[PDB]
This record gives C-alpha cells, structure tokens and sequence, in this order.
C-alpha cells in the first residue's frame, strides 16, 4: 500500500 | 503482422537464446518484468503464463490478482550485451484478465482502447515522434553517481569530438545496430545534455520504442562508467530534460492534418485537435508531468512552457507548429517530460484532441508577442493561462476534469492519484538542507 | 516611568559603560541596531539621532530614508559579557519620521496604534505569555552547528542533571541575573529541546523581552560551544518548536475574561474575544508563522495544531483555554512559533480579537471527540477547517483578509508581502537534494 | 531589493 | 538568451 514512506 | 510463432522459435533456435525478459510497464512507468527459460517460451506463446498483475498498480499494491501475459511477437529483439552463456530476448506482453479480458489497469490496454475509440471515429493511426533529452553524469569510485557532468558541451556543439569516449555516438550506434530508426544525434544547451530523435511510428510502437531507449542508454551508459538520468531538472540553473512530442493524425486518404487551402495550410482537424489540446491542458499536465521535479523544469527562462498558448514561433509555447507541410504537417507538444509514462500520455493527449473534434472547438489565436513580457494580470485578460505550479495543483485539475478520467479509466486513475498523492505529502513534510540553511543561524 | 535621564546618566557612569546599541527590530524579525559611544549618550536621550528608516524593510529596501531613533528609557539593560574595557547595554527604540511622527512600518509602533484602539474600545492593558522552545545542537571544530543534539532528553525529565554542561541551568541564572522574570524551566519533548517559561508582563515589555531572551539564549549557547535554534521544525520526525502566547485582557475592575457566573467561568468577552480568533486564524496563519519552515511544523502527529477549534482539553487544539481562573483567566494561541515577529503577531491577534468582540460574535462549540479520528470530509461537514498547508496559501489568505491589513498597516503589509513572495519563489524553484534521491536513479 | 535573490 | 552571464 505504501513502502515509499 | 511482422512476425509468427514459427519465426520466432526460429530465431530463438538459431541465436542461442535460454533467457526471455516478458516485460511491461506499470502506472509510474517503471519498466517491469518476467524473466522464463527458453524451454518456457512455447508456452510463453500460448498465453498461458499467470502472475501478479497487482505490480502494475506500482508501491500502492493491495490485494494480489492472477493475470496472463498475453506477449506481442512484433517486439521480439535480441539484447547484444548477452556474453556467451545464452543470449537474452525481451517481448512487450499485454496484460489479460483470467476471463481472457484485457485488464483495464494496463497502460498499453488502455492506449489500445483509445485508439480503438481514433479509428472508430474516422482515423487510421496517431503517428508520434518523440524528442528526448538526457543527463550523462560521472560515476565515482563506489560506481555511485555524482554531480560532475560529462563535458561542457553546448547547443549543437561538437563537444564530444573524436579520439574515444563520445558516449552518444557509442549509444547510437548500438540503437543502430538493435534496429532503431534513428533520424538525427545532438548535444543540447545544458552541458552533459544530450538529444537522440526517433523515426515517426504509431503510437504503440513509439512508446515501447520510448521504453527500450531508456533501458538501453541507461545500460550502455553504464558500461562505460556513466550515469545516463531522465530527471527533469537534475540541476537547478541549468536547462531541463524534455520529451516533445510530435503528433500527427493520418486517414485513409492521408494525413488529417494538411489542408492546402486552409489558413497556414492547416485543416479543420488540426484546428480541432489544437482547441481539444489547448482547453484540458490544465487538466492532463500532471498526467504529462507526474513527478514533484518536473515542475521545477515548468519556470520561466529555461524555454520550458509556462503558459497555455500556441505559436508557429514563439519562446517557448505550450504547443508549437512545425513549419513543415504535406504528409509531414503535425503539432509539437512540449510540456512532456522524459519521466512521463508515455502510454498515459499519449492517451490523455489522443482523448483531448478527440474531444476537440468531436465539440468542433474554435481555437484561440496564435501569440507572437512575447507573453513573457507583461505579467500575469496584464496576460490574464486574454485567453493566456497559467500552467499548474505544483503537482498538488495538478492533481487537483486531474480530479476536476472528466475527460481525462474517461481517458485513463477508473482503474488507473485511481490508483495513479494515490500514489501521486503520496508523493505530494511525502515532499510536503520532509525538511530540506535548504530551511537549515536558510533559517538555522537566521532563527 | 522607570527611568529617567538622569537616572540613565547615572547608571551610564557609575558602572562605566561606553558603548551604547540602540537595537530595534525590521518587518522579517530580525534584531537591528546602531552602536554609539557613550560620549553621544546626551544626544541619544534627545532623540537627535538619524539613520537609515529603509532597513526596517528588511532586504526589499530600495529608497534610502532618514529616521529618528526615539529611545526608551524603560528599556535600559547592561550586557554582563563584556569584559573590563567598558561594558555596553541597550535600550529598544521608536522609529520616527523627520516630521516629528511615529513611522508606520515600525512593527513596535504598529503595535502601540493598535494597544491604542484596544484603550479606545474601554480596555486597560493586553497582558501575554509567550513559552518559546528552542534546540540545541553541538557545534564543530570550526565553530560551525551540526546536527547533533546535545542530549537524548524527555518530556519534563532531568536529563541535563548535574555535574556540570546543563546550559538551561546556566540560561535561566544568567536571565535572572540580567533582570528577567522567568516563571519556570523544563525539558521538551524532543531530544535537545528545551523550553523556558516567562511572566507575564504588557504586550510590548513582553515582545522586547522575548527578543532579548533570544538574543541571551543564542550568545550563552555560544559560550559553552553549543548552537540555540528557534526554528519551528530544524529535523523531521521529531517534535517542532513553539511559542505558545496565553493572552488575557484586562479593564479598569479587573480581568475581562473571567466572570464567575458565566459557562465555563467565562466572561462573554472571552467568547467575543474567541469568535474573533477563530474566524481570521486562516487570515493571520501567514503573520504568525512566516518562515517555509514553520508549515513543516503544522503537520498532525506532533501535538501542533492543524485545524482551526478551540478545546479545553484535546490533542492539539488551535486555541486552548487553560484551568486556571480569576486573574489567571487566559487564551492561549499554539500556532505560534518562534521564528514570528512578536510585535506583528500580537498586533493581528489583537486586531482580531477587537473585531471579535465589536461584531459579537458567538464562538463556535468546543471539541472534543478527537477530530483526528475522522477524514478531511467528515469533519469539514462541521466548523472544523483545515489551516494553510503552504506559506504560498497562506499569503493569498492573508492578501483575501481586510481586518489583518488593517491591523498590519498599508506600509508593512505591502513590505511583508513582497518579502514572503520572493522566499516563496525562491524555495519554489530550488531542486532538493531529496528528488535526486526520489528520482535520478529510478528515472 | 533583492539580496536574497 | 544570455546563458554566458
Ligand atoms: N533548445 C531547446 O528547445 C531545449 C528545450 C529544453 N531542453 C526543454 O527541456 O524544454
Ligand atoms: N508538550 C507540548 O505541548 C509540546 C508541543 C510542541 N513542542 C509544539 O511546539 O507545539
Ligand atoms: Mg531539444
Ligand atoms: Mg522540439
Ligand atoms: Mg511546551
Ligand atoms: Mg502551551
């Protein structure tokens, strides 16, 4: 969903 | 129909190949790919191959989905840098539901139906010629790359000269040698910037020719201790990185666009599809320009657009008509960036321009007064705009506009306003050396 | 009236001083001054003293423009750092034009119009505590800050302890020595963050002392090899820096906001006083947090506050309105910083809260259900709204806003808006090193 | 005017 | 126009 943060 | 299943194992008998790369593209526009055996490869033409199609939805994955990989024999191309031990071969493969459906999150798929969409509305092919533009950095000692650039070169400049390195002609020569049609070669304005043109071909093969250049000057520009970057503005002060985009619309008859008894030897069509472009420029910016530093390429000085006009010469117009006529008549649009997906773009940009013939919109007139000259108030009370200063903005005509959205489809709209989202409120809380170096000792 | 002139002669000659900074402050915040010899002290209390008016603009100066240098007696202060070859003190001064009237861009005599209204509406005094938070950070061989904390603190713990360093120890000493009125002293949150409590004095004996506080605090800092910083967020991921303002009003019975048979023991001039503030936050948002930097701070997660409600008691609400009763009776402001102009931030606060009790506005009902638990939309269904996100909307709230003019002035009004605007392009037009990471290796 | 700049 | 300034 969200690795970038 | 270029190539056949036969031909295709022929080939892959008599080059020795034992690895295929099944490769896609997903929303971000990351190149991204299966990699099967040889003895895979009957199999690989049956369609029959499954795997996760939740990658395409890029870093915003959820839920895994099972998906085919339906592959197109026309792209079939033998890499050179493969040594001995077997070579490697890449095919750009479609994206297929398990109902035997295209999946309507594949950028391809969703190219494939606007065009569907061009041909049923009268038109045969949306040929396109991309001009893009790249940085060559020096590599350092841990093979990480710095900020030194390759030469202080110039526009049109033979900087490079001869006696070795010359990475450019390097590079096109083995474009050459894979079978690319490569029309010209030059150094840009910014030193260590370099531009390669391509041959007008249609849309689909144009974008996947667009993909292979950037997998292979990256490539090559790394065997030869450099970094090869497609940011928009790897520097500040210095030119940007754009990708021009020449279109043009083509009949039975011939091309759509030329008309030698219309107003700059411009038909009706023309006219309609610069109207349709010029009306949702604002809406498909952030499409044509998706990540945070390609707006900083957007400012005023660096010829990069910044306002939404069209000229036949002009510094630097939103779109820009080429004084070439006949089968060669087409329309430049110059707000595209190297980092674009350019399935998405030129998507959005065909819905635009369909819209504008559909609607029969009157576009306005041509300015050749140097825009940059009066102000943003003084340019406001004509037709002149304002292109999107951030992505946010961006984003949010994305979310306003409808045309658009019919243009990408549910799926990958969606899905590409999350991740772009992301990226906005990622970039907007992070603290930069700039504040601790502007405010640090000040407060 | 404190001091008189002969009592400043005096004072100048027994503790042998010989230089003299008359100090004021321009629209950016920034501590200025002229320094004098103590032979032209007489001259100093004549108010015959001319310079440059132009600096108080800051570096948007274009005209230069002779100003009077009208000091304050009450203001007179002796610097203890400064050896045996004669010591120096200050004294805060009145800008003046030739014609014998107060300037108009003076945020100090902006700040003495506006308390000058508040006294023609029937209120005596504008009493303010401000609870400023500051980093400290260890410096480096070249006597340069790095980005090392002094130490790994908590919230309230005794960190520091004793056995030498412990720099807030030896701050608050050497304030209570200098004449300051500090209430109290404790450990931040953040690791290397500490916060010192002031009494609570008059509007502008409570701006010069806040700018003396920050000039002591960065020099003794200095002293024991450490960096004081009062930027709102100098690293992310941990806890930002504020500067709280409790604020009470007062008339000739007594406090104007306590009244014991009122809701919640308060006076409906404290209600007047609160729908005022509410209604302009978005208008003086801007004012109160000028810096790039300060927006990092106003992000959810670090108990600074993000939407525009008032609450007794609640995660970071916007106004806060303290237990304590009688002539303790206050509304405290938390989204301060300290990198704000306390005279500009006091006289918007105070215009709004004037405006707020001429209308009669009736405040809207305290939250308390933790609004951070909804979304964006279910909240914004009630008054709940979000506060500017960016420095660039907060500058066109603030150019929307007429009572915040009114209350800024025309002079400092058109100087600050230039000077937000230009640091406003120039942070939009840096590339950060943080889109070469996000981008010049993926693209 | 504009030393920042 | 002018790059050499
Ligand atoms: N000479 C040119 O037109 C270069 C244009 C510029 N490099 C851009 O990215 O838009
Ligand atoms: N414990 C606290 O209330 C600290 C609040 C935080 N330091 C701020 O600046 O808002
Ligand atoms: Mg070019
Ligand atoms: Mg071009
Ligand atoms: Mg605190
Ligand atoms: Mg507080």
């Amino acid at each position: 969903q969200l690795p970038r943060f | 129909a270029k190539y056949t299943k036969e031909d295709i194992f022929r080939f892959a008998d008599e080059q020795n190949v034992k690895f295929i790369r099944l490769q896609f593209t997903d929303i971000l526009g990351i190149i991204k790919n299966v990699e099967i055996p040889v003895s895979q490869l009957k199999k690989a033409l049956d369609n029959k191959i499954m795997f996760d199609g939740s990658s395409i939805e890029g870093f915003v994955r959820i839920e895994e989905s099972d998906m085919y990989l339906f592959p197109d024999l026309d792209t079939w191309v033998v890499f050179p840098w493969t040594a001995e031990k077997g070579k490697v071969a890449r095919m750009i493969c479609d994206i297929y539901n398990p109902d035997m459906t295209p999946f309507a999150g594949d950028p391809r798929a969703n190219l494939k139906r606007v065009l569907k969409e061009m041909e049923e509305l009268g038109f045969t092919e949306f040929n396109l010629g991309p001009e893009p533009e790249f940085f060559l950095f020096k590599l350092d000692e841990n093979r990480r790359p710095t900020l030194e650039l390759n030469d202080s070169g110039g526009y049109f400049d033979l900087a490079p000269t001869d006696l070795g390195e010359n990475c450019r002609r390097d590079i096109v020569l083995e474009l050459e040698e894979m079978g690319f049609e490569i029309e010209a070669s030059h150094h840009e304005v910014a030193p260590g910037q370099h531009e390669i043109d391509f041959k007008y071909e249609d849309a689909i093969t144009a974008c996947d020719s667009i993909q292979t250049f950037k997998l292979v000057v990256k490539t090559i520009a790394r065997k030869h201790g450099l970094h090869a970057t497609f940011m928009p503005k790897p520097l500040f002060g210095v030119n940007g990185s754009g990708m021009h985009f020449n279109m043009s619309l083509f009949n039975e008859k011939g091309n759509a666009f030329f008309d030698e008894s219309g107003e700059l030897e411009l038909s009706q069509t023309a006219y309609h599809f610069l109207a349709g472009m010029l009306k949702h420029a604002r809406g498909y910016t952030a499409v044509t320009n998706p990540t945070i530093n390609s707006f900083k390429r957007l400012v005023p000085g660096y010829e990069a657009p910044c306002y939404i006009a069209w000229s036949g010469k002009n510094r630097s117009p939103l779109v820009r008509v080429p004084s070439s006529r006949g089968l060669s008549t087409r329309l430049e649009l110059r707000s595209v960036d190297p980092s674009a997906n350019p399935y998405l773009a030129m998507a959005v940009l065909l819905k635009a321009g369909l819209s504008g013939i559909k609607d029969e919109l009157t576009p306005p007139a041509p300015v050749d007064r140097n825009i940059y000259g009066m102000n943003e108030e003084e340019r406001e009370a004509t037709g002149i705009y304002d292109l999107p200063e951030s992505l946010g903005h961006a984003l949010i005509e994305l979310e306003k506009n409808e045309i658009i959205k019919d243009g990408l489809g549910e799926h990958i709209f969606e899905h590409f306003i999350e991740a772009k989202t992301i990226e906005c409120d990622m970039f907007r809380t992070a603290v930069h050396p700039w504040e601790r170096e502007q405010y640090l000792e000040i407060y």
